[PDB]
């Protein structure tokens, strides 16, 4: 009986870890819609700049 | 000579006799010891499962 429900915990913590780490990475800025351009021109914008 | 060997007939099942007494109250130690190794099992391994 311990072997069996340490099995579904291992299960339901290996699920978990992955869920966090996926909405860890939808939650980057980068991905988030169309914030208003910058007012600024980005450093990486070379041709901006040139 | 049968006086002799039964007496030592009766020796022999007086040893027997100490060492089954002693047997028994052995047993009945680990008999107890056993049921709290069952008790202390279920407490500290498998009670705790259901937080998790």
């Amino acid at each position: 009986v311990y072997r069996e429900l340490g099995s579904i915990v291992q299960e339901l913590k290996e699920s978990g870890d992955k869920l966090e780490e996926r909405l860890t990475m939808l939650s980057d800025v980068n991905l988030l819609s169309a914030s208003k351009p910058r007012s600024n021109i980005d450093s990486k914008d070379l041709t901006s700049h040139r | 000579q049968n006086i002799q060997e039964a007496c030592l007939l009766l020796d022999k099942k007086q040893k027997h006799i100490q060492i089954l007494i002693k047997g028994n109250s052995s047993s009945k130690s680990q008999i107890r010891r056993s049921s709290v190794e069952a008790q202390k099992y279920v407490q500290d391994k498998l009670l705790p499962w259901p937080q998790e």
